[PDB]
């Protein structure tokens, strides 16, 4: 083939504003979309659900596989902005339950300060830091090759062979060198308060502010200090490549107007719909866009906004305990 | 062909007209022996050569330039390989990922 | 004004036409033809056209021809411009369009400088022509 | 009447034009004017050759006039 | 005069248009816009504009008209301009523009042939009535 | 042309869905006359043709407050060197880009 050929790739940095595009579309008026979550699915299927595996019918997008589904929704939940959360992954530093406690790529976010075989300073905070380079000994990545720098140029993604002995100490990039000692030269980004951990992180994921919380204060997320030579930067949730989203709600929250039937029988599948209108008498009435709190699902119109999401599961039978949660996580 | 546009397409395949080449290939006549009304130096370079380089300008002598707009250069056209049923046969450029 | 410029070769394909350069030309004519009637516009043409519509401020001011309040029941008006006196206007008054009551004043738009402050107007005169204004701004009933 | 475009310059060979966008100008120039005077004229100065020419009814409708014959032959 | 063709349309990068044929209709933008105006303009739009300066013999026709010279002081002059059996022409004089015994005179820029060697035009008439025409060569104040 | 469709009332207008539109393309007018620069007899414009987001003017000296961008065909100076966020590239080996030709940018994305 001879022709003109242009090699192009989309940024990571892409995703995380698609991602930042999904958030702040939550909203009252219009041009802001408005998520449901919905449940359903009283009845059983077959005979085999409650047994091991066995697979659930698989659900289809066509308008048979949709009709349905309004037929049997038990209830909904309403999902405000506020329960919405950024997430990346989080490695705690020098933790043995996952793996390399002790080395790092060149580039790789760490969490450290939290429980206590890593200390750093005190006053809690979840420091987390970038690490910008690493120690060079050992084989690394494609080939052979043999060192560090050969092997940075070309591609290549270098471990380092001799483990970090304590976590990053300092406020500020590059904490490294300076010192006879080894380490290699984390670069600290922001902090997370100790009151937003116990909720709003889980142990797999660690939240990243939203570019509005860091407003209205910076200092609990002690980003308050920083190079900057922006006015702001403000918004850092481009600094992680935060590639993901995180949704979290407790099934108090959503609404079953029968309040014996989802306990004694489980919903069996779960879906997410867009843009309800509100219960019509007759076509009649003008097209309004559903808002405020709960809505049976009675005074939701029948196909009424579409949907981006199915699942079918088994029964997930639920007890009423005040706390179970939902996640759903999003990758965008 | 015809006046207006003449033989609009074929009919065959719709859309516009066919064109003729015509008086073909030459040289690009003297120019009014001036050409230049002050003998500026326009863009960089004066204005008997050059200020206006392109092998196709409106002459009023035909109708092929129509009106506003722009004339699109189908000779040369970056063409996307992969796509959607019509494409553009044998393509232009290709898109090769590392 | 019988000075106008018709732009080059005018037909097919040749080696002739005018090296883009025709629209100076016929940059011209439109300056040209646009000084014919510098800020003028008669309204005899349509004299009687505009005014038909509901007490009309009815600026022809600076200069333009205007009006009738043809079918009146206007209480209509004309309107002024302020200075600069370069002796050019024209104004249509009631026209040959059925002049009634509606009348009008040339101060009962907008004054400006003009109209020179006098004030109403009688009833239906139309036939032939009732009033031309006055070329630049400050003026009586016109003369 | 002096609202209309000026329609781009041919400074050397050089750049800013709207290159034929100016029709859309172009026209508004000659609109200003056919449609200026518009559904009328100025009929006495081209009103006054033909009718040298015969005493057919000779049309003037609708619009300026015609006819003023300065000369002989039955004025029309 | 309503008869112009309007040359068409653009559309992007183009499939029907003028194909060089655009002034060979746009000439004839000019025609009914020359030819049925062509000779004999509107003066007295600018045609009381010109005479700012003295009892200067400059000559406003062998088309429409100039000098008023808005202001007294003016001794304003005059000229109609040759003969030979054209019909046309016309000027504003004084009009709104106000000249004190400046006058103007069919004399004062030498009328020459026509015009019966009749004196000149009114002193200051200034306001109101105003000094028109002289057609083809010939008037003696044919107003 | 709606109203004739009942359906539409179904699930209010818009309707980008049922076509399942899923693909979304920009394009951009590269005229040589905004860039006089640049465009002059040899210029080679070797690839690179990006895409970039929410950019900042120059700000004068450093300290000062800061503006979003609004104004088309920024220079490259001007910019805040590295201001916003890079979303797209590209390599193109040669084009063209002589004056008075100009360019037509088709780019296509199915977010």
């Amino acid at each position: 083939d001879s022709s003109v050929i242009y090699r192009a790739i989309v940024t990571s940095k892409f995703r995380t504003e698609k991602m930042l595009n999904f958030y702040n579309s939550i909203g009252s008026g219009p041009d802001k979309n408005t998520i449901f979550i919905t449940f359903g699915r009283s009845e059983p299927w077959s005979s085999n659900e409650n047994e091991v595996g066995f697979a659930p019918p698989y659900p289809t997008d066509s308008v048979l596989g949709v009709t349905d589904m309004w037929t049997h929704m038990m209830g909904t939940v309403k999902v405000l902005p506020s329960m919405l959360d950024a997430v990346i992954p989080r490695r705690d530093w020098g933790d043995t339950r996952y793996p390399d406690p002790y080395t790092f790529r060149i580039n790789d976010i760490v969490v450290c300060n939290s429980a206590p075989y890593n200390a750093t300073e005190s006053g809690a905070g979840w420091l987390v830091y970038r690490c910008l380079d690493v120690p060079d000994t050992g084989m690394c990545s494609i080939a052979s090759l043999t060192d560090k720098d050969e092997c940075l140029k070309l591609g290549g993604k270098w471990t380092p062979s001799a483990r970090s002995m304590t976590p990053p100490e300092g406020r500020g990039d590059a904490e490294g060198t300076i010192e006879p000692g080894d380490g290699y030269v984390w670069e600290y980004l922001f902090e997370i308060p100790p009151d937003v951990s116990i909720n709003r992180c889980t142990n797999e994921y660690i939240v990243v502010p939203w570019p509005e919380e860091l407003k209205e204060d910076p200092t609990r997320w002690g980003y308050e200090d920083n190079l900057t030579w922006q006015q702001d930067d403000f918004g850092l949730i481009y600094r992680v490549k935060a590639n993901t989203i995180r949704f979290k709600a407790y099934l108090d929250s959503v609404y079953f107007p029968e309040a014996a039937l989802p306990g004694n029988k489980g919903f069996r599948q779960i879906s997410i719909i867009t843009n309800p209108l509100e219960a019509k008498a007759h076509p009649n009435d003008p097209n309004v866009k559903a808002e405020k709190d709960y809505y049976d699902p009675e005074d939701l119109m029948r196909h009424s906004g579409e949907m981006i999401y199915m699942e079918n599961r088994p029964p997930i039978i639920m007890a009423m305990d005040q706390t179970e949660e939902i996640n759903i996580l999003f990758t965008f | 062909k015809l006046t207006p546009t003449g033989e609009i397409e074929h009919d065959s395949v719709t859309g516009e007209a066919i064109y003729e080449p015509g008086p073909m290939a030459g040289v690009k006549y003297p120019l009014p022996d001036d050409y230049n009304a002050e003998n500026n130096n326009s863009i960089f370079q004066g204005q008997l050569p050059s200020e206006r380089r392109k092998l196709m300008s409106p002459l009023f002598d035909a109708s092929g330039t129509t009106f506003a707009q722009f004339r699109d250069l189908v000779n040369k056209r970056l063409k996307d390989n992969i796509g959607n049923p019509r494409d553009p046969e044998n393509p232009t450029q290709v898109k090769i990922d590392e | 004004m019988k000075q106008n410029i018709n732009i080059g070769n005018v037909v097919d394909d040749g080696t002739g036409d005018y090296l883009r350069k025709g629209g100076i030309k016929i940059n011209e004519n439109f300056d040209e033809l646009y000084y014919e009637l510098g800020d003028g516009d008669v309204p005899y043409s349509a004299g009687a056209w505009k005014t038909y519509n509901a007490s009309s401020g009815q600026t022809l001011t600076a200069e333009w021809g205007k009006s009738y309040a043809i079918n009146t029941s206007s209480g209509r008006v004309t309107i002024n411009l302020p200075k600069g006196t370069v002796n050019d206007y024209n104004k249509v008054i009631r026209a040959r369009d059925v002049f009634a009551t509606w009348n009008v004043n040339p101060v009962t738009l907008v004054a400006a400088s003009g109209d020179t402050i006098k004030g109403s107007a009688v009833p239906v005169e139309i036939n032939v022509r009732f009033s031309d204004l006055e070329l630049v701004y400050c003026a009586p009933g016109r003369w």
